[PDB]
């Protein structure tokens, strides 16, 4: 029980951010690298290894 | 393109090796050992890290036995690896009715054995895997019944304090705890101190299992 | 005394998480246009296994992959030409995991024997030989990934995860805190943190050097079977046995979006992402593989080629291909 | 080609026996059968048998039953027909024609008589070879001729001036006498404008005896 | 010598009934064999020891079935296909007929090995089904079609062509009929009746459900084979006997026995339809494989 | 068996006009499988019968389209559309459905011509036959039409019958006419006892019965 109390203390004294900020960051990352993603946009058979 | 043809030849060679290895593996017999009370690993090992594999050959047939009593983790997370074994060998101590579990006195130990047998026999993976039942410690049980009547374990038991009748009753109860009567069979044997006879029954049971599997495969039913 | 304080500490954490819940991900990702219905067809079909397949891994060159099966074989394939480059026979045939080192020199294996084996591929004579055997765990090994050419991290069923050292062969650090068996593990892209989901329906973020658990995420109903990081390393997605998938964020420190459907009643065995983080792939018990959408939670494709349960799945580093292996003893490559 | 060739003409005595052959060619012999048909002079055609040329299953006419036997020779591809106990009524012309179809499983007789070999003439009489006697015809436009009586056997070809005249010539078919030998006549007509200056002669040819008789005819 | 017996045929019995039976058999057999071949070829798991025998038998049955429309057309009006097909049809018919009966004997041997000697007989079955099938099924079948090449050719009469094996004298017919019966009934019959009987002698006294289920299927197989192939060979035998003159009962007897042979050969043609039902669609494993191959 | 009769026994033809030969059977010529196996033959003199049409209607290859057949049941016939000089000879119809096969009576297809008077000649016997011991005289009839000719011998105005032979020549290729011969053969005793000899000729084209006579010594 002593370890659980000590463990909880460390995990509670950290800084949080709003959900909207993380969601916007994920959306920005998805948009930025969407140009080079063979699965989203199929590559023409000229450069397709398979 | 010498490298391409060399690679194709190497692929063909190590592909031909796999077929031979697979044939040799499919020619063998694999058994799984289980036990509830005393870990069920005492008699079988001597008569002949986590999982212990034992090999022996009897009458031009290669047997293996996997002992999973050292895997004290959650059983539903790794029991699906053993689907497809030829048979399951189960150990029950007959001289366990009058005793109680070490952790608590509320539960009789042989009721725990019945519970484990119910869990194993009616599991969803083992619908066609036949079960070989060994009832161990027949001498101690025969000595024990006379001093202590068999009524502490079965309140519904009504009969003489005789070894043969009590043994038949216990065997009937364990065999009646089965549900899939049309897809698997349960073989019962009372372990004997002559190991040759004890290892002849396993051979006969596995031969019967093999014959039924061949019937299913060959299309006769 | 300690029990009462622990409940109070957890209450403040829950209150803090609720305050940060400004707007859910779907509301602000409503504007983006949905991706077209993804339809991938099998390119190759690798065969030669004679039993179930329980794991696989992709090389860092996007060409060579290693697969572990119950027949007692560990095969390195070549995805381009289907040729087998190696076939390493295991000492124990109950294997549940494999890994293929970033350098390409080594592989790994594990299973019910509680022992991790590191094999050396590029030997002097050209023959694959065991380079080390790692023992010390008290439960079945479930996953193992290479940090680098000399260090490897493993997670077992004894509710522990540990960091090893191949040359000296002893446990260097041990991460404890879980309640049930640890079933999966995933390394960060920067290889400084990793997370593992356990059987207690919870996931934790560890530190390879500090050795202390930093964060804990809850919300699942049953066993967690798979896990993986989002490509930029700020998020990870978990799939559990109760027929659901969930996405967490480390900075926001709570759940964002749940991918579920009413028709799905079977659990998930493996998940993986795409190169840009737009296609959360998942493997399902009902012989199917579903392609999700990390931002809109709308199914965009189905991969139905296997006659038995799908148990492993992975995506190449360049994003060119995705390979699935199932209990029918066949591997397939989609593109 | 698909054709059938038979024997030659022959003269016999009453009570004797005859055999004629029908050599076939140009077709698979062992897939059909051979039927033997006769035709009496001045009387309708009639049938007297069948044979198989394959497992030899012969059948015979009711009237000629017991007096005729048929055999075939598969090696030389020919069929025979043996007849015995000949009367004077047997004078006819015997023909040979393919008839019926055979085989392992198909075996019929409703397939028509197509090839129809040329056929041989058969005669029966109680006599031997005699020489013909030729006499000129003395008349009183005028005609002239030669008379042949009491000769045997058929035929005899009469030529006028050894074939020097082929205008207004008539040859009369021979007729059987009651005695048992043939007799015929041939008459040619030439206008009597110059009857006395011209002369006419006959050159008869009795092939079985090599007899040639020359007669000059005057009134 | 003796009189001549000429065949006589009924217009209806040869014109309306035989074509319908031939068409029904053609359709049913082609559907069944097509389904079996597609299921066997489209499965991806492996080729079990008995999955390599169903394919031989399906191929032989398909070759037999393809022959039927030509016989139906011949029975309706006449032969229009020339002289080359009058040989090709006979060759195909003979090959398929002999192979489709030798494969049954090999399947019976396979099953007897797989049940009676269960523990140790894993090698001989593979050797049989991978090497000896070609030596013992297809080679003799091919070598027994020399008479079809030689003695079969169409012949012309009036305006009707007949396609039949034309033999020089009666003896060839008898020799080839005795060879036909000896190779088509006696050789596989004893093997089937000697293996399945000693299988059901061992699957009888057991009280299990699966053994009791397999006993009925084996008995069904034994009865089906003989009840399908026996009357035709009885007719062939009593025809060969009268061709030797050892039976003399007039000509109406010969016409009657020929009618019996003609009516029972069509019944014997149902083997190409009863084989897929008995050997493929009565098995649980094959049913599961077919359900998998449906998707 | 099955008896077949065909009519007319004779049938004269003019060129370009149809001719019809009809034969009807005793029973119904239908087999169990149907069809009707009756076929027609033509036998040009000095040859063998040649198939013309089979199965009542089909015509075998190589036969001129002029010949045609029709009918069914137990009454049917053969008809020629256009007749030329190469349609002269006997015709027969044969059935092959029952066992055995049978042939028709036969119809001679003569060629018709305008009626012409006959030229009558008399050739008295010569001396060589008389010294031999046989006397024979002939009453020549030449280049006439049709076959109808009643010729009887008149000796001493008495009718003699039973001792005369007749011969008739076939159609003339150039004119289609006939030629009959009547021979009166008598012994020396009968010949000397009688003085006057003549033949009475009656012809359809003849207006009055012509009689040519002679006496011994004059000729
Ligand atoms: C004209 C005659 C010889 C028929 C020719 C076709 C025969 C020879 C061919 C047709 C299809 C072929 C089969 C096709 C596929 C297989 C599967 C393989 O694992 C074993 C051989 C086997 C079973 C083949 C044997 C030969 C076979 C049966």
């Amino acid at each position: 029980a002593r370890k659980l109390v000590e463990q909880l203390k460390m995990e509670a004294n950290i800084d949080r951010i709003k959900v909207s900020k993380a969601a916007a960051d994920l959306m920005a990352y998805c948009e930025a690298h969407a140009k080079e993603d063979p699965l989203l946009t199929p590559v023409p058979a000229s450069e397709n290894p398979f | 393109s010498a490298e391409d043809k060399a690679a194709v030849e190497r692929s063909k060679m190590i592909d031909r090796n796999l077929r031979e290895d697979g044939e040799k593996a499919a020619r063998e017999v694999k058994l799984l050992l289980l036990g509830a009370g005393e870990s069920g690993k005492c008699t079988i090992v001597k008569q002949m890290t986590g999982i212990v594999e034992t090999h022996f050959t009897f009458k031009d047939l290669h047997f293996k036995m996997f002992d999973v009593t050292a895997q004290r983790s959650e059983r539903k997370k790794w029991i699906h690896c053993f689907e497809g074994v030829t048979a399951i060998i189960f150990c029950v101590a007959l001289s366990d009715y009058d005793l109680v579990l070490a952790e608590d006195e509320e539960m009789n130990r042989m009721h725990a054995s019945m519970k484990l047998f119910d869990s194993i026999c009616n599991n969803k993976w083992f619908t066609d895997t036949s079960i070989i039942l060994f009832l161990n410690k027949k001498d101690l049980f025969e000595e024990k019944i006379k001093k202590s009547p068999l009524t502490i374990c079965y309140p519904e038991y009504a009969g003489s304090n005789t070894y043969e009748e009590a043994a038949a009753y216990i065997q009937c109860q364990f065999e009646d705890l089965n549900k899939r009567k049309d897809t698997k069979e349960i073989y019962t044997h009372f372990t004997c101190s002559t190991d040759t006879k004890n290892v002849q029954f396993v051979f006969d049971a596995v031969t019967d299992v093999i014959i039924k599997n061949n019937l299913k495969d060959c299309g006769l039913f | 005394q300690l029990r009462q304080e622990a409940e109070q500490l957890k209450n403040q954490i829950r209150d803090a998480r609720k305050a940060c819940a400004d707007a859910t991900l779907s509301q602000i990702t409503n504007n983006i246009d949905p991706v077209g219905r993804i339809q991938m067809r099998t390119r190759r079909t690798l065969r030669g296994h004679l039993a179930k397949i329980y794991a696989m891994h992709w090389g860092t060159d996007s060409r060579l992959l290693v697969s572990a099966s119950q027949d007692g074989k560990l095969i390195i394939w070549d995805s381009y030409t289907t040729n087998k480059v190696h076939a390493i026979p295991l000492r124990s045939s109950w294997v549940m995991t494999c890994a293929y080192a970033p350098s390409g020199n080594y592989v790994a294996c594990g299973g019910l024997d509680n022992i991790c084996s590191i094999y050396n591929l590029k030997t002097r004579e050209g023959n694959v030989r065991v380079s080390r055997e790692l023992a010390g765990h008290t439960g079945y090994l479930s996953c193992c990934r290479f940090l680098d050419d000399n260090q490897i991290v493993t997670s077992s069923g004894d509710t522990t995860c540990a960091l090893w050292d191949i040359e000296t062969g002893q446990q260097t650090t041990t991460f404890t805190g879980h309640t049930g068996d640890v079933m999966s593990l995933s390394l960060a892209p920067d290889t400084r943190l990793f997370v593992s989901g356990a059987c207690d329906a919870s996931a934790k973020l560890w530190d390879v050097r500090e050795g202390m658990c930093r964060q804990t995420f809850t919300g699942h109903e049953s066993d967690i079977n798979a896990i993986c990081f989002f490509p930029n390393g700020n998020a990870f997605a978990t799939g559990s046995d109760d027929a659901t998938c969930r996405l967490f964020d480390l900075r926001a420190d709570q759940e964002l979006m749940t991918y579920s459907h009413d028709n799905i009643i079977c659990g998930i065995t493996s998940v993986s992402f795409s190169k840009s983080g737009r296609l959360l792939l998942a493997g399902y018990d009902d012989f199917n593989c579903n392609v999700w959408d990390a931002l809109k939670a709308d199914r965009a494709g189905v991969l139905a080629g296997h006659d038995n349960r799908v148990s492993c799945l992975g995506v190449t580093d360049d994003g060119m291909a995705v390979a699935t292996g199932s209990w029918d003893s066949f591997l397939k490559i989609w593109n | 080609q698909v054709q059938l060739v038979q024997s030659g003409a022959e003269v016999k005595k009453p009570g004797a026996s005859v055999k004629v052959s029908c050599k076939a060619s140009g077709y698979t012999f062992t897939s059909y059968g051979i039927s033997w048909v006769r035709q009496a002079p001045g009387q309708g055609i009639e049938w007297m048998g069948w044979i198989s040329t394959y497992n030899g299953n012969r059948n015979y006419a009711q009237k000629v039953q017991g007096r005729v036997t048929m055999t075939t020779d598969r090696s030389t591809s020919t069929a025979y027909m043996d007849l015995r106990s000949l009367r004077s009524d047997d004078t006819a012309v015997y023909y040979c024609a393919r008839h019926g179809i055979t085989g392992a499983r198909n075996y019929y007789y409703h397939y028509g008589m197509d090839v129809w070999g040329q056929g041989t003439t058969v005669t029966v009489s109680s006599a031997s070879t005699k020489g013909p006697s030729v006499f000129p015809l003395a008349p009183c436009t005028a005609a002239l001729g030669c008379l042949v009586k009491d000769y045997f056997p058929e035929p005899v070809t009469v030529s006028w001036n050894s074939g020097a005249l082929t205008s207004g010539v008539h040859t009369f078919p021979a007729v059987l006498q009651s005695s048992g030998l043939y007799s015929l006549s041939s008459v040619v007509t030439v206008p009597s404008s110059s009857l006395g200056t011209k002369t006419y002669t006959c050159n008869v040819d009795h092939k079985p005896s090599n007899t040639k008789v020359d007669k000059r005819v005057e009134s | 010598m003796k009189e001549p017996c000429f065949r006589e045929e009924n217009a209806n019995f040869n014109k309306i009934f035989l074509p319908t039976i031939y068409s029904i058999i053609f359709l049913t057999g082609i559907v069944g064999n097509g389904l079996v071949i597609l299921v066997m070829g489209y499965q991806k798991k492996l080729r079990s020891m008995t999955d390599k025998y169903r394919l031989h038998l399906s191929v032989a049955d398909l070759l037999f079935v393809i022959t039927l429309p030509f016989w139906a057309v011949d029975a309706v009006a006449n032969w229009y296909f020339g002289n080359f097909l009058c040989k090709a049809v006979h060759v195909i018919y003979t090959v398929s007929l002999y192979s489709s009966v030798l494969i049954l004997a090999f399947i019976s041997l396979d099953r007897y090995l797989a049940i009676v000697h269960a523990t140790n007989s894993q090698r001989p079955r593979k050797l049989l089904a991978e090497k000896v099938v070609y030596v013992g099924v297809w080679i003799p079948a091919l070598l027994l079609t020399i008479p079809d090449f030689i003695f079969a050719n169409v012949s012309e009469a009036d305006d009707r062509y007949i396609c039949d094996r034309f033999y020089p004298n009666d003896l060839w017919v008898v020799v080839f009929q005795f060879q036909h019966i000896m190779v088509g009934l006696i050789l596989p019959g004893i093997v089937i009746l000697s293996c399945y009987c000693i299988i059901i002698s061992k699957l009888s006294h057991s009280k299990g459900h699966q053994k009791r289920k397999a006993l009925k299927t084996t008995v069904i197989l034994i009865l089906a084979f003989f009840a399908c192939w026996l009357p035709y060979y009885i007719g062939i035998s009593i025809d060969s006997f009268i061709l030797l003159e050892i039976i003399k009962q007039g000509c109406e007897f010969e016409n009657t026995v020929h009618k019996w042979i003609s009516i029972t050969e069509a019944l014997a043609f149902f083997h190409c339809c009863l084989n897929p039902i008995l050997y493929a669609f009565l098995g649980a494993k094959f049913k599961t494989s077919a359900q998998h191959a449906l998707t | 068996d099955v008896v077949m009769t065909q009519s007319p026994l004779s049938l004269p033809v003019t060129l370009g006009q149809p001719a019809s030969i009809s034969c009807r059977s005793s029973q119904s010529l239908v087999y169990t499988d149907g069809n009707t196996y009756l076929n027609w033959f033509q036998q040009r003199p000095g040859q063998s019968p040649r198939r013309l049409i089979y199965k009542v209607s089909n015509r075998d290859s190589g036969v001129p389209d002029r010949f045609s057949g029709s009918g069914s049941g137990t009454d049917f016939t053969l008809k020629i559309s256009r007749v030329e000089a190469e349609d002269v000879g006997f015709y027969y119809c044969m059935q092959n459905t029952h066992w055995p096969l049978t042939f028709g009576g036969g119809t001679k297809v003569e060629i018709k011509r305008t009626v012409a008077a006959p030229s009558v000649f008399i050739f008295p016997p010569s001396d060589e036959q008389l010294k031999s011991g046989t006397a024979s005289v002939v009453c020549l009839l030449n280049n006439f039409y049709p076959r109808e000719a009643k010729v009887q011998w008149k000796v001493d105005n008495a009718l003699q019958s039973g001792n005369s032979q007749e011969s008739v020549t076939e159609q003339d290729s150039k004119d289609s006419t006939y030629s009959l011969s009547s021979t009166l053969t008598l012994s020396k005793a009968d010949y000397e006892k009688h003085k006057v000899y003549a033949c009475e000729v009656t012809h359809q084209g003849l207006s009055s019965p012509v009689t040519k006579s002679f006496n011994r010594g004059e000729c």
